């Protein structure tokens, strides 16, 4: 277990993708061109987990690029770190999938799938030992929705023994392109439940309000909304890219963050919470990190900890800081708390340090939680399905495509399902 | 790709036409002749102005666009009028006798002579699409070539084109620049027969457009080219997210996700603001909120019809020109605590926005004031369903005593065909109800 092969799927994907790649690439001493321009060891010890070694000397991330669009790819090919990306793993359509997510599973992306599948295929002969895979995707639109959805389903079939995580970034009204979001969410979490090993969600709520409340952007853009998603990528992956005392793969994130199969759906969050441009020049202490880590406010899931028990936390720490200090901090604030960590899985929350801390900051916190809280995301989705879908607003989207009712009424039910599951553990 | 092909039926659509393509090329620098000096790739390309004109080798930009008529006079302007050169004649199609006025003439007697010819000249044109996103279709509801021959032909095109998108302009008829009598009969056969054919429709009250040009305008007895500059206005502002490209550019297919709830409730209405002489725009400069709350404003709306006693299932604001967003969204909180704005309860209520930089462009000798920014409000309310009871009423009234059914008889059609049509605009008039209704 070494190799991880990366997808990103639609606009959402590929724009959050695109900007992952930036920043693993900057931490790791990799340029646009795939040069290592770079001084530490710890930068080039585990660069297999992400890179593959053409014999240039260059370093090609092992990402594949998918849309039923042209648009958004063209823009991730004349981006930042553009060039860097295999010519070959550009897989895209024409036609797009309309915000649908019937298209992008059943029509427009059955027809593209098995050249992405082509290409998946090609990586993976290429690894000695492949863990897995990770998907960036939103659940709002149609193709990484849909047609990401579908890919997961094949990916599975023809890999039944490697990982699947993915950062699946949920819709909101408050960031909204349409008003179906909430059926192609709901259909997207039913797939999610039966095929991801790991998922974080990344909501698109909790970004708008990270941006408006805290780092007081009065509007914010999806640049700004892709800041603190990219942050917290690159956060909770620094176990499986640098050596450390824990040195992590994905299944191992699995088996000791997945107590019960179905509850496989993370509260990433982040601390110091900062913008682009404006960054701030006083250092953070120890307990401030940890402080600010376990608040709701810097959490990329909108719901609120306190409404729910923590099953398992892990935690990383990045930058020179004393290992000690973080020992007793990550100590104090479980001992303090303890009614909101469950009692029947022993020492369930785990820190891990880098010493590397990330771009423009001397130290920083990532947080990594399974809640019985991200109930709450399930419900605010559940609840926008069921305003629509109660009158069957807008379903002849679907039903165009061939979709039937039943298979919204079989979404719904396995996802309130999960919605009990996780209110099962929050009592016991 | 994706491209639209545009098809102008009859004397409405035709004229209309004229107006759009006109200011298209205003729009996009493309000269009479079809030069366009800014574009440096000849004889092709994919930008977005590429959706509406095709590109010959000589760098002539040619619309994407057939103009028919069941007569000759009105489409003999176009061929020998100041933009004669931008049509190839083979897209310019015109029979001897016209529709009299009468749909049973348009759609059968007259129509059925010239359809395949009609079909084979836009055939021609899907030919040359790489992606043919769908069509446009501009016509009158009152005519007997834009209501009879429309009907025909978006059958038609079903038939050809599978269920490739189809999006109207349809001018409903006004009682000061009508031309029949018999313009409700036609105006609802056509609905009815057009009904399962069309994805989108955009009305546009002949009486609305001529009240904007006397109150805003000054304009005394509005004409059909008074009226037509400003349908052009907001048809630009329609599609102009599929002529132009811009980071905040919100494709019409996207606001269509939201406006269309159920097939048959695919009637947005349409505002838009400013409507200004220049005399009145002169030293004065109407902001994103002027422009916004303008939009809220019965006597700017394309359909006469209230709002504030129906609800909203969406509504989509269409921004050109000097607009940031940050603007946009402080004018809706302020709209928002301040209008009658309901919506029904099985909708979500946030307003879907796109912005496009380029400002609005005027004709010149034109009534309108340039602008540094404009706005069309697309709106799905079930207040537009008066437009049809107004219709209905008029169509009860002529056919309870049977009024001119024989002009229509006489041609090959039948009693039950007007009854079937009445009958679905009526089952039209109580969908519109029922969507209002709150849920159980
Ligand atoms: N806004 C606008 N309405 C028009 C125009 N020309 C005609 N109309 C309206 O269209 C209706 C009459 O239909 P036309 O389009 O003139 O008739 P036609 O489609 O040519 O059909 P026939 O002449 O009967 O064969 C009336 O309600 C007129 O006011 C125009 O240039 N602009
Ligand atoms: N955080 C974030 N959300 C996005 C971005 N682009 C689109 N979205 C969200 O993604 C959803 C729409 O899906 P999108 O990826 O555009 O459609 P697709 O291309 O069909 O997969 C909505 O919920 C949008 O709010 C982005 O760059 N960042
Ligand atoms: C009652 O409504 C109508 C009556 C007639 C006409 N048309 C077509 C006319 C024909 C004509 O030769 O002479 C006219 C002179 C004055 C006004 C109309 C006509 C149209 C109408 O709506
Ligand atoms: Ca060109
Ligand atoms: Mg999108
Ligand atoms: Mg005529």
């Amino acid at each position: 277990m070494r190799e991880i092969v990366h997808i990103q799927a639609g606009q959402c994907g590929n724009q959050i993708g695109a900007k992952f790649w930036e920043v693993i690439s900057d931490e790791h001493g990799i340029d646009p061109t795939g040069s290592y321009h770079g001084d530490s060891d710890l930068q080039l010890e585990r660069i297999n987990v992400y890179y593959n070694e053409a014999t240039g000397n260059k370093y090609v991330p092992r990402a594949i690029l998918v849309d039923l669009e042209p648009g958004t790819m063209d823009s991730v090919r004349s981006g930042p770190f553009g060039q860097i990306f295999r010519p070959d793993n550009f897989v895209f359509g024409q036609s797009g999938a309309g915000n649908n997510w019937a298209k992008g599973h059943y029509t427009e992306g059955a027809e593209l799938v098995d050249s992405v599948l082509d290409v998946v295929r090609k990586e993976s002969e290429s690894c000695d030992c492949l863990q897995g895979f990770q998907l960036t995707h939103s659940l709002g639109g149609g193709t990484g929705s849909g047609m990401g959805t579908l890919l997961i389903s094949k990916i599975r079939e023809e890999y039944p023994d490697r990982i699947m995580n993915t950062f699946s970034v949920m819709p909101s009204p408050k960031v909204s392109d349409t008003v179906v979001e909430p059926y192609n969410a709901t259909l997207s979490v039913h797939q999610l439940v039966e095929n991801t090993d790991e998922t974080y969600c990344i909501d698109n709520e909790a970004l708008y309000d990270i941006c408006f409340r805290t780092l007081k952007l009065t509007t914010p853009t999806y640049g700004d909304l892709n800041h603190l998603v990219s942050a917290t990528m690159s956060g909770v992956t620094t176990c499986l890219r640098f050596p450390g005392q824990l040195n992590a793969d994905l299944r191992k994130l699995a088996v000791n963050m997945v107590p019960f199969p179905r509850l496989h759906f993370f509260m990433p969050g982040f601390a110091p919470l900062t913008s682009r441009g404006s960054q701030q020049y006083r250092a953070l202490t120890v307990p401030e990190l940890t402080q600010q880590m376990f608040d709701s406010k810097n959490m990329m899931a909108a719901c609120d900890p306190r409404h729910g028990r923590y099953l398992t936390v892990a935690a990383i720490f990045r930058g020179r800081m004393s290992m000690k200090e973080v020992d007793e901090q990550m100590l104090n604030v479980q001992n303090k708390n303890s009614s909101y960590f469950v009692e029947w899985i022993p020492n369930n929350v785990k820190t891990a340090v880098c010493d590397i801390p990330p771009r423009g900051l001397k130290m920083s916190a990532t947080f990594i939680g399974n809640s019985t809280a991200i109930q709450e995301l399930f419900k605010r989705i559940s609840e926008q399905f069921t305003a629509m879908f109660r009158r069957k607003a807008f379903l002849h989207w679907y039903t165009g495509e061939g979709m039937d009712e039943m298979e919204f009424t079989e979404a719904e039910s396995n996802m309130n399902d999960l919605v009990s599951e996780y209110q099962q553990y929050q009592d016991a | 790709m994706r491209e639209c092909i545009s098809i102008h039926v009859g004397q409405a659509g035709v004229q209309i036409g004229n107006a759009c393509w006109e200011l298209y090329c205003l729009e996009h620098g493309i000269q009479p002749d079809g030069q366009m000096p800014s574009d440096k790739t000849i004889g092709g390309g994919d930008d977005s102005f590429n959706t509406f004109f095709s590109e010959t080798g000589a760098g002539k930009h040619v619309p994407r666009a057939v103009f028919v008529d069941l007569e000759p006079t009105v489409i003999d302007e176009v061929r020998t009028g100041t933009y004669r050169q931008l049509f190839h004649p083979e897209q310019l199609i015109t029979g001897k006798e016209d529709a009299a006025n009468n749909y049973a003439r348009g759609h059968y007697t007259i129509g059925k002579e010239i359809i395949d010819l009609v079909l084979d000249r836009i055939r021609k044109l899907a030919d040359q699409c790489t992606g043919l996103q769908g069509f446009l279709v501009f016509h009158s509801f009152g005519g007997g070539t834009g209501s009879g021959f429309t009907s025909l032909l978006m059958e038609r095109l079903s038939v050809d084109y599978g269920k490739k998108s189809k999006l109207e302009f349809s001018i409903y008829p006004a009682p000061q620049v009508s031309t029949a009598v018999v313009e409700p009969y036609n105006s609802i056969l056509t609905t009815h027969t057009t009904l399962e054919h069309s994805d989108c429709a955009f009305m546009v009250d002949n009486e609305a457009i001529y009240d904007i040009c006397r109150r805003n305008l000054d304009i005394e007895r509005p004409t059909y080219t008074n009226l037509n500059r400003l349908i052009s206005q907001i048809v630009s502002s329609i599609t102009a997210s599929l002529r132009f490209d811009g980071a905040l550019n919100v494709d019409l297919t996207e606001f269509q996700t939201n406006l269309v709830p159920y097939p048959r409730i695919h009637f947005p209405l349409a505002t838009y603001a400013p409507v200004i002489s220049a005399e009145k725009a002169y030293h004065e400069q109407l902001s994103v909120a002027e422009i916004t709350n303008a939009c809220f404003e019965p006597a700017n709306q394309m359909v006469k019809c209230d709002p504030r006693h129906g609800k909203y299932m969406a509504c989509c604001l269409l921004y050109r020109g000097d607009v940031v967003p940050k603007d946009v969204n402080a004018a809706i909180a302020t709209i928002k605590t301040k209008r009658s704005i309901q919506f029904v309860d099985w909708c979500p209520t946030g307003f879907k926005v796109g912005i496009n930089y380029q400002p609005p462009t005027v004709v010149p000798g034109g009534d309108l004031a340039k602008v540094q920014r404009a706005v069309c409000m697309l709106s799905n309310t079930t207040a537009i369903a008066e437009a049809w009871a107004r219709l209905d009423h008029k169509f009860d009234l002529m056919y309870a005593k049977r009024a001119f059914v024989h002009w229509y008889v006489g041609e090959g059609m039948e009693e039950g065909e007007f009854s079937e049509a009445r009958e679905d605009m009526a089952a039209l008039e109580k969908d519109y109800e029922e969507v209002g209704v709150d849920s159980v």
